[PDB]
């Protein structure tokens, strides 16, 4: 069986160069086309280009002047270069194999690399409590949470009581604010009766800034 | 340029149900079409190529047909693992994909539990106030959330986030966050979020006074 593994820097500033590499394990580059496909957040897959022989790449026309795809044949690896990136190049980038006619689909695929292009500076999140209250006791059920705000880049991880509290937990997908910083909430529904006798702590970690926050959430 | 259009954009079907999704090409492409399955955070997986040929390992409940401009992907009886987004792809030319069809799990209508959270005093120190409205465990996905400040409908100062379908009960949860400056928050009294959803007999409003 064959694995495509990808690596390369995924956090970029505008006008820099995206440089990704795909390693092929279990198969040689010989006799096949090797391709790159990207997927903007919430949008469809887009073919970038592919190559079989160095010197004969085939590119998506709108990207030709910025894109280089090349083979490192001694290592069975191939690479993608994309110059002068802007925020619009933010996407998950996949590598894939493409076989000779008449067997043309993409297969196998790499796991993808998340690529974010922004001028935003690395910033750790502020963590605020979403306090439970008696005007949030939905028939014996209270809700509480943590607001994880103004961080860059993704991701953050959130747990509750160090992983002991798992039931009824919803950690929402991050949203990109108009400031260019991400924000997120994590909530949990618990029995109301437990509010006065049980401690609730959200654990928040943002590795890009080495931020670790434990915030106890108390009623009001 | 050849364009691939998939219908429907969104399919809700029960486990055990049959589903057929279509791909229409703007010009004829004979049989140069493939279908992929993609789950969130993951790479696409090849299902069918040359319009009707199954990739090895793919279960027999999958089939495809069509040639020219109209193509079909069919699952004869859905299993939980089949729920995903499906893409069609033109195999030559610009290699363009369709916009995708998301296949979601159908279940009974379930009303949201609604909670509102005032901003913390800690956040007010910083200069911004976030008011959060939570809609918990509902179906279907569609819900209208309106913010009211002193009974005035707000526009352009809130963002929503929705979870993927829960892997067990197939419900959704939704957060709406209203963002105000500290000065703005402190010049008003009543904060309300109003939720409209097929599971509710009438719109539900949760509110607090600052
Ligand atoms: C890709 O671009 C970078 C920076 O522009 C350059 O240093 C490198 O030689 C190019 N090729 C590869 C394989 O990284």
């Amino acid at each position: 069986q064959v694995q495509l593994q990808q690596w390369g820097a995924g956090l970029l500033k505008p006008s820099e160069t995206l440089s990704l590499t795909c390693g092929v394990y279990g198969e040689s580059l010989s006799g096949h086309y090797w391709s790159w496909v990207r997927q903007p957040p919430g949008k469809r897959l887009e073919w970038i280009g592919e190559i079989k022989h160095n010197g004969s790449p085939n590119y998506h026309p709108s990207l030709k002047s910025r894109v280089t795809i090349s083979l490192d044949m001694s290592k069975n690896q191939f690479s993608l270069n994309l110059t002068s990136v802007t925020a619009a190049d933010t996407a998950v980038y996949f590598c894939a194999r493409r076989s000779n006619w008449p067997y043309l689909p993409f297969d196998p695929w790499g796991q993808g690399t998340l690529v974010t292009v922004s001028s935003a500076s690395t910033k750790g999140p502020s963590v605020f409590p979403l306090a439970p209250s008696s005007k949030s006791t939905s028939g014996g059920t209270a809700a509480l949470g943590c607001l994880v705000k103004d961080y860059f880049p993704e991701p953050v991880t959130v747990s509750w009581n160090s992983g002991a509290l798992t039931s009824g937990v919803h950690t929402f997908p991050a949203v990109l604010q108009s400031s260019g910083l991400y924000s997120l909430s994590s909530v949990v529904t618990v029995p109301s009766s437990s509010l006065g006798t049980q401690t609730y702590i959200c654990n928040v970690n943002h590795k890009p800034s080495n931020t670790k926050v434990d915030k106890k959430v108390e009623p009001k | 340029d050849i364009q691939m259009t998939q219908s429907p954009s969104f399919v809700s079907a029960s486990v055990g149900d049959r589903v057929t999704i279509t791909c229409r090409a703007s010009q004829g492409i004979s049989s140069y079409l493939a279908w992929y399955q993609q789950k969130p955070g993951k790479a696409p997986k090849l299902v069918i190529y040359a319009a009707s040929t199954l990739q090895s390992g793919v279960p027999s409940r999958f089939s495809g047909s069509g040639s020219g401009t109209e193509f079909t992907l069919t699952i004869s009886s859905l299993q939980p693992e089949d729920f995903a987004t499906y893409y069609c792809q033109h195999l030559i030319g610009l290699r363009s994909f369709g916009q995708g069809t998301k296949l979601e799990i159908k279940r009974t209508v379930a009303a949201p539990s609604v909670f509102i959270f005032p901003p913390s005093d800690e956040q007010l120190k910083s200069g911004t106030a976030s008011v959060v409205c939570l809609l918990n465990n509902f179906y279907p996905r569609e819900a209208k959330v309106q913010w009211k400040v002193d009974n005035a409908l707000q526009s352009g100062n809130s963002q929503e986030s929705v979870t993927e379908q829960d892997s067990k009960d197939s419900t959704y949860s939704l957060s709406s966050t209203l963002t105000l400056s500290k000065a703005d928050y402190e010049k008003h009294k009543v904060y309300a979020c109003e939720v409209t959803h097929q599971g509710l007999s009438s719109p539900v409003t949760k509110s607090f006074n600052r």
